């Protein structure tokens, strides 16, 4: 019994490979955290200058002008084709080659505040009289 | 009520008027841990039902 | 004048650098440069300098030579790299003081109105700070020490600068306030119990030694007045400090009670945060 | 073979033990690692800023902004500031360097 | 887990604690006290 | 033997095995006079237990906890709990309550001839003999919280000494243990009974409020115990 | 507007762009253009 | 709660279990003082437009609702005495004609001790009954319930005061919530600790 | 009057201030007038306790202790270099 | 000269001190304590000192209070105390 | 930002500009990669990586001088603390009063579908910190003096 019910002792030993399991979801919940610190390494990149397309052309060249300065014809990046692009559109101008990152939306001047959509008014087709 | 502040001050020989009664701690705690109880209850609600 | 006596990070390596070039002799046993800064308030700051040749000889410390055109002509092509870079000193290596560096000093003087002398030292122990700062006057003492020309100890900072410990502490650094209170209260009882007690101990010693080697154990008026300065609190029996009863006792009591009273409150919100993260979270079996 | 067995179960106790100590040290290293980026988001900020006026959201993490020079920019915002704040234009701090919502 | 084991060894409460404390008293009924009062 | 036998298994998995194990340690006590030890392990008790224990079971436990409390000389009122069984098998013992604040010993004989069965199936029979003594020692407790600095003819009025001398007996059997200093003068002052001055959770019990907070702060094991089983 | 299901838009402002300082076209050309973007679209106007 | 609910007294119609509007007044005054702290009786009843001109009718309501306030202690016991008599008459208000007399004693011996730290039982006696061993057996059981926070004193014949609940009670306050909080947590670990 | 004295006494005080003991009380609400602050005096035990006016928490008194205490030990080992240089300096 | 303890001292030892009547110190000790050269804490219970700053014009002997007798003694109580904090949490050291 | 720079010859061009005996160094020169303005004027030059040269008693001297020196280590008094701690602490624990309140709406609410519901508030460690280290004054007030 000495040598066959010691063993059964170490079976006991076998929990602490649970809690290896616990510790070693820690060790990649703190990997997660610092691997979102270290995502943000791409705050660091230079944002892309905003402009608008006044026309598109084809073989990847759109005309957009550069929002403080003057027409720029720029090569569209692969993601974006050349056709999404359209006239009165206000795409990303890459800051060092001018290029076409992305399509941004909302291109509307003030009135976008008149739409007084959002915080639509108390019911009240109920509280109208006769 | 309100008034001197100071409890049958007629013997002492230095006088003792004064009120210090607002201790943030004993007030903060003694409703957090109310509110805080609250969560202990409703969590017993939560594990119960999924435990049996 | 020279109130304080703050010392670029630059300059702190640059003595070092220095006694690495001169590393190949070790018979100079210390390291002298010019030292260079900026008077720009009482506040002296130390900046970019240079290491005047130098030899200091055991023989009654009188074969001292420094180099009148090293001195002059790296001053006048430092000054044109820097207008605001003057000769505000010397600095030396060799922590105990040399009896040639007064007249080292002297020369240093005539060189600056008012020069100073930073003891730097190139290997680094432990406690305080590495730059030493003795500014050389000469007085009348007020009880009567005859000629009384001594350097004068005087306060030492270190400089701010910009991406300099990228080649050096990015390897280790610790900024956080995690080991505030877990390892920081052991370095002051580490060097006040110690160090402090080694510098009295060095009194101590002296009321036979400083009377056998010391200047006197009855001598420099602070020895005694800033040791009674350390002794404001009485330092034996009643005390009255600690022993207040009424008046520090009970006041440690109400603020560690105030101080103590958040933490069972603390203990709730951890402990029942746990429950939810392992008995409601880690329990998912689906 | 009860006896070798038993060497068997102790060694691969022995083994997960050694093991398990590793887990930890990994762990309290990473500890200090976040800390020391948390302070590097916390150092983007401090920099002198460009004043800047908030445009349009594209989405999460990304906004359009006129600068006090007026260009607008792809600008990225940071994950620390309250979103709801983003919305209305007001007036947002933009890193020299990177023009982004600090 | 019922324990068994141990069978073989306001409305009507709260006010009890109170009822109790005067149960054996009040014979005066409040009007003998102030009688009381009246002989002292 | 159980007391030398106790050893680990601080697990209590069950829980009401714990309870169970208290109850008899408990009783274990109050048997061995260590009553004070005995109402809270009773209470510690009586928190544990799950299982509904409606009728003739948990009464037996609640049973206990009254006796020891009354054993101790301070009135707990059945109000705080009340359970319908324990009220069954009760009304012997709330009419003993009832005159342990009576004066009338002829009430509580009564009690005792008419009650006794029931009791001695609950097997706290013998607890009640020795209770018949102790009907004196809660007449000073109440004493002790109610007067800072009593007479001792007054205290001889009070729990109705024959002698002014027999009182002073009491006063002596009053200190006992764990009571505010009598500090009696023997002459005037008679029972002056002072209490703990500078009770203010100030410095006279600095330890008072700190000690308190450590055992709470201790329990904060919770979270790393929790922490332990994913 | 509350009971819609489709983009309400309120314009009940004056002219403070058309020819004078302010924009060009804000009031009617740039109104309609955004409601075209919102197909299912009502405005209100109270002048 | 019923004198919270009796906050109708502008409005109570002429309701038929009423006998009459004066009823309905005289059980509002009887049940808000023993339910209502003194800065709500000045606010509430006291200053109370409607329930001034009922009590105008009712010479011993005015009296006993005004001794409280006033701090006639002599008036309001021998005014108690008159209304233990109607409460124990009345029906609905029998059952508990013990409790509300001696709670109205309790409350009424707290109010004059809150403002002397020591007060001689002599003077207690010219405030309310002569007897000073009446005020005693009072004292003595009141201050046994808990109630009267005080501690009395023999020989000395001086009633002193207990300590504050902001002063170093907040501590007991913490405790008292702590327990109960502190043991709800030791019993629901185990139910998942299993 | 201030000072740093505990167990003067009042009547001494009132003699020090040259007025009447009798009506030193009056003379007293002189200085209630000019209601400079209350130093704290105990007329039962006829002292003037002029030594500390309302007890605040003494938490300046550790800290500002512990500071200079603290201060003077470097200010001593500063200087303590220079002595033992000097010692040095013979040896 | 005596920090503490012996520096608290009975009304007559400073009638004695001041060479006047001890009923006369009680108007003696004010006189002395008004030149407050020194800013110091003084109790008239016993016209005990106890009081705080002072500045010696010199230390007496060979500073014999600076040796063992109070100083560098205590400091060296610390240190072993520092161990016990090193002792109680070495592992929290790291 | 400091960074090296070589110019490769118009000649060497038509050659491998340059030849790899080792593979690692070139993925740690890999890792910099290239810059966009720099790629713009990128040809007729190479990029040449910059190391920190081996610093021992240099790292050392500064290292003793970073917590002891550039950070705050007096150490002799590097041990406020109980005079503006008692707001400190009491603001803190009132933003919890509050902040818990979003924890309690977790619990209470169903959450069948998962909704972010303002959860680690913490604050604890904080709290924890502050404390724990102003009650380790007990050790300068009995034992760092007298």
């Amino acid at each position: 019994y000495l040598s066959k019910i010691e063993e059964l002792q170490l079976i006991v030993n076998d929990k602490s490979q649970n809690l290896r399991r616990l510790q070693a979801q820690r060790n990649e919940l703190n990997a997660k955290v610092r691997l979102l610190r270290e995502e943000l390494q791409l705050l660091q990149e230079q944002g892309s200058y905003v402009g608008e397309v006044v026309r598109a052309m084809d073989k990847k060249k759109v005309l957009v002008k550069v929002h403080p300065e003057g027409k720029f014809v720029v090569d569209v990046d692969k993601n974006i084709d050349i056709n999404d692009v359209t006239p009165n559109c206000r795409v990303a101008l890459r800051n060092d080659s001018y290029t076409l990152h992305k399509i941004l939306p909302n291109k509307v001047d003030p009135l976008v505040s008149l739409m007084m959509v959002e915080k639509v008014p108390d019911s009240t087709y109920e509280m109208i009289g006769g | 009520d309100k008034k001197f502040h100071g409890i049958l001050d007629q013997g002492e020989g230095v006088l003792i008027i004064f009120d210090e009664p607002p201790v943030d701690k004993t007030y903060e705690a003694a409703l957090e841990t109310i509110q805080n109880m609250s969560k202990v209850v409703d969590s017993l609600y939560n594990k119960a039902k999924k435990l049996t | 004048a020279v109130q304080k006596v703050v010392v670029h990070p630059l300059v702190l390596l640059s003595v070092v650098d220095h006694f690495n070039r001169i590393g190949k002799v070790g018979n100079q046993k210390r390291v002298v440069g010019v030292l260079l800064g900026s008077w720009q308030k009482k506040v002296l700051d130390v900046s970019n300098s240079f290491a005047v040749p130098f030899d200091e000889d055991d023989k009654d410390d009188s074969v001292w030579f420094l180099d009148h055109d090293y001195l002059e002509n790296m001053y006048g092509m430092f000054k044109k790299v820097n207008a605001r870079e003057r000769i505000v000193g010397w600095y030396h290596t060799g922590p105990k003081l040399h009896k040639n560096d007064i007249a080292i000093n002297e020369l240093m003087k005539r060189y600056c109105p008012n020069s100073v002398l930073v003891i730097i030292d190139v290997k680094p122990k432990d406690l305080g700070l590495p730059t030493e700062a003795y500014i050389s006057v000469e007085e009348v003492h007020d009880d009567g020490t005859p000629t009384s020309k001594t350097f004068e100890h005087v306060t030492s900072e270190i400089g701010a600068e910009e991406a300099e410990e990228v080649g050096v502490e990015h390897l280790l650094r610790d900024i956080k306030d995690t080991t505030v209170g877990t390892l920081s209260q052991r370095i002051t009882n580490q060097v006040h119990g110690l160090k402090g007690l080694n510098s009295k101990l060095l009194d101590i010693r002296s009321y036979l030694e400083k009377v056998a080697t010391g200047k006197l154990p009855i001598n420099h008026q602070i020895i005694y007045q800033l040791q009674d300065v350390f002794n404001l609190l009485p330092d034996v029996s009643l005390q009255e400090f600690v022993k207040a009863f009424y008046l520090k006792t009970n006041d440690q009591m109400v603020v560690v009670y105030l101080a103590s009273l958040i933490r069972s409150v603390v203990a709730l919100h951890n402990l029942i945060n746990n429950k939810i993260a392992n008995r409601d979270a880690e329990k998912k079996e689906g | 073979d009860l006896y070798s067995r038993y060497k068997k179960l102790q060694q691969e106790l022995e083994f997960l033990e050694v093991q398990e100590e590793y887990i930890k040290d990994e762990q309290k290293n990473l500890k200090k690692e976040f800390l020391h980026a948390q302070e590097e988001v916390k150092r983007i900020q401090s920099i002198p800023l460009v004043i800047g006026q908030f445009l349009e959201a594209v989405d999460q993490n990304t906004a359009i902004v006129g600068s006090t020079t007026g260009s607008n920019y792809y600008v990225r915002i940071l994950s620390t500031i309250d979103r709801e704040l983003l919305k209305p234009n007001a007036s947002v701090a933009l890193h020299k360097h990177s023009n982004a919502l600090v | 887990m019922s324990e068994k084991k141990q069978p073989v060894d306001e409305d009507n409460w709260d006010d009890d604690n109170v009822e109790d404390d005067f149960s054996n008293q009040l014979r005066a009924e409040l009007e003998k006290h102030g009688y009381k009062m009246e002989t002292s | 033997e159980k007391l030398v036998s106790k050893s680990v298994f601080p697990e209590q998995a069950n829980n009401n095995e714990w309870a169970r194990y208290l109850y008899y340690t408990g009783r274990i006590k109050a048997i061995q006079l260590e009553y004070s030890e005995a109402r809270r392990t009773m209470t510690n008790a009586l928190r544990k237990a799950p299982q509904h224990t409606a009728v003739g079971f948990k009464q037996t436990v609640h049973k206990l906890l009254i006796v020891v409390e009354l054993l101790l000389g301070e009135i707990p009122d059945r109000l705080q709990f009340r359970q319908p069984s324990l009220k069954r098998s009760l009304m012997p013992y709330f009419l003993l309550t009832q005159a342990v604040r009576t004066g009338n010993l002829a009430k509580f004989n009564q009690v005792l001839d008419q009650f006794g069965e029931k009791f001695q199936a609950d097997g706290t029979y013998t607890l009640i003999i020795r209770l018949r003594h102790n009907v004196i020692k809660t007449g000073v407790r109440m004493i002790s919280l109610s007067y800072s600095r009593i007479s001792l003819a007054d205290i001889a009025q009070k729990l109705q000494l024959d002698s002014p001398e027999d009182a002073e007996f009491i006063v002596a059997k009053a200190i006992r243990d764990g009571v505010i200093e009598a500090s009696i003068n023997h002459e005037k002052g008679y029972v002056q009974s002072k209490e703990m001055i500078d009770i203010y959770s100030t410095r006279e019990p600095q330890l008072a409020f700190h000690q308190r907070i450590s055992f709470c702060l201790d329990i904060h094991n919770m979270s790393v115990k929790a922490m332990r089983f994913p | 507007a509350h009971h819609t299901d489709c983009t309400f838009i309120r314009v009940s402002g004056s002219e403070l762009v058309q020819k004078f300082i302010g924009e060009g076209a804000r009031m009617v050309r740039e109104l309609f253009v955004m409601a075209r973007e919102h197909a299912p679209s009502i405005i209100f106007m109270d002048e | 709660q019923a004198a919270e609910l009796f906050l109708d007294t502008v409005s109570t119609f002429t309701s038929y279990e009423l006998m009459d509007y004066k009823t309905f007044v005289t059980y509002t005054v009887y049940v808000s003082m023993i339910a209502l702290e003194r800065p709500d009786l000045r606010e509430k009843v006291i200053k109370g437009a409607e329930i001034l001109e009922v009590l105008h009718s009712l010479p011993a309501v005015r009296q006993y609702l005004f001794s409280l306030y006033e701090c006639r202690y002599s008036v309001f016991f021998q005014s108690l005495a008159v209304v233990e008599q109607e409460m124990k008459k009345d029906w609905l208000f029998a059952p508990h004609y013990r409790y509300y007399v001696r709670e109205m004693r309790i409350h009424a011996y707290s109010q004059l001790l809150e403002s002397y730290r020591s007060l001689t039982l002599g003077y207690m006696a010219e405030a309310f009954g002569v007897g000073v061993e009446f005020i005693d057996q009072e004292l003595s059981r009141f201050i046994a319930a808990g109630r009267l926070h005080c501690k009395i004193d023999k020989v000395n014949e001086i009633v002193e005061t207990n300590r504050p609940d902001s002063k170093n009670w907040q501590y007991q306050e913490t405790i008292k919530k702590g327990d109960l909080l502190l043991n709800r947590v030791q019993k629901l670990s185990r139910v998942i600790n299993m | 009057m201030a000072k740093y004295y505990t167990r003067i006494t009042m009547k001494r005080m009132a003699q020090l201030l040259d007025l009447s003991v009798d009506e030193s009380e009056a003379f007293l609400s002189n200085l209630v007038v000019n209601k400079t602050i209350f130093a704290k005096v105990d007329r039962l035990a006829g002292i003037i306790n002029f030594q500390r006016p309302k007890d605040p928490n003494n938490l300046l008194n550790d800290w500002s202790q512990k500071l200079n205490s603290l201060m003077s030990l470097v200010n001593k080992t500063t200087h303590l270099i220079a002595k033992e240089e000097m010692i040095h300096n013979l040896q | 000269t005596r920090p503490a303890n012996h520096r608290q001292l009975t009304f007559e030892e400073i009638a004695k001190s001041a060479k006047i009547t001890v009923n006369e110190v009680e108007l003696l000790v004010m006189k002395a304590l008004s030149v407050g050269l020194v800013k110091g804490s003084i109790d008239e219970v016993d016209k005990r000192v106890h009081m705080t700053w002072v500045q010696p014009r010199v230390l007496d002997l060979q500073q014999i209070k600076g040796m063992k007798d109070r100083l560098e003694f205590w400091c060296t109580d610390v240190k072993s105390m520092e161990m016990l904090v090193e002792h109680q949490a070495h592992d929290i050291l790291t | 930002v400091i960074d090296a720079f070589r110019l490769i010859n118009a000649n060497m061009m038509v050659l491998g500009h340059e030849p790899r005996q080792t593979t690692s160094n070139l993925g740690h020169l890999n890792k910099p990669s290239i810059q966009a303005l720099i790629h713009g004027l990128n040809r007729h030059y190479y990029s040449i990586t910059i190391n920190y040269r081996k610093n021992e008693l240099e790292q050392k001297m500064l290292l003793n001088l970073h917590k002891k020196s550039w950070m705050e280590g007096l150490t002799l008094q590097d041990y406020v603390v109980k005079e503006m701690l008692e707001l400190a602490k009491n603001y803190n624990k009132a933003v919890e009063e509050e902040d818990k309140m979003t924890p309690e709406q977790l619990a209470i609410k169903n959450v069948g579908k998962q909704d972010p519901k303002r959860h680690l508030e913490e604050h604890v460690d904080v709290l924890m910190t502050s404390n724990i280290v102003q009650c380790l004054a007990a050790m300068l007030d009995t034992v760092v003096f007298k």
